[PDB]
């Protein structure tokens, strides 16, 4: 919910998501950039959370 | 700590089961305190004032009584 | 009336841990057990479907 910025440089964000699709809007001290890629179905089929 | 476990004074619990049974489990000895006395056992010497210990050390030459009744010559007849 | 029922602590036993074999939208459960052993299930929603 709330990282650190330096002037320059790359942060990496950990998301789940329910649709096979990632097309979202990622926000960054409002600052909006929007994501595209195709989520591939899991392997596992049961999980404990 | 929990209903059925017993908290010692140093904030570690153990179970219900282990309180007064004969072991010291509570580092400081909180267990093994109060509940009713244990009036020694068939294998074990009685002091005078009622304190319990090994048979072996029945006039061993060394005192291990409260009131040193373990050397005493009217017990073991020199 | 002597003997009074009280309510001290005792020990249960613990079943063998069931191997759970995972597939698409389900559970298989091995279920090893020498003794009767009680196993329920029940769904998280609306209808529990308790067995
Ligand atoms: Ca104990
Ligand atoms: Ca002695």
């Amino acid at each position: 919910a709330t990282t650190h910025v330096t002037a320059t440089g790359s942060i990496t964000l950990h998301f789940s998501t329910s649709s096979p699709q990632a097309n979202f809007i990622v926000s960054l001290c409002g600052k909006k950039t929007t994501c595209n890629a195709e989520c591939k179905p899991p392997a596992d089929h049961i999980i404990g959370e | 700590c929990e209903p059925s476990q017993f908290q010692c004074t140093n904030g570690r619990c153990i179970t219900l089961l282990w309180k007064c049974d004969g072991d010291e489990d509570c580092v400081d000895g909180s267990d093994e305190k109060n509940c009713v006395k244990k009036t020694c056992a068939e294998s074990d010497f009685v002091c005078n004032n009622g304190q319990c210990v090994p048979s072996r050390w029945k006039c061993d030459g060394d005192p291990d009584c409260e009131d040193g009744s373990d050397e005493s010559p009217e017990q073991c007849h020199m | 009336i002597p003997f009074r029922l009280t309510p001290t602590v005792c020990p249960v036993p613990l079943a063998h841990t069931p191997t759970v074999t995972k597939w698409f939208k389900g559970i298989t459960l091995h279920l090893t057990a020498t003794r009767p052993t009680l196993l329920t299930t029940r769904k998280l929603g609306l209808r529990a479907d308790a067995t």
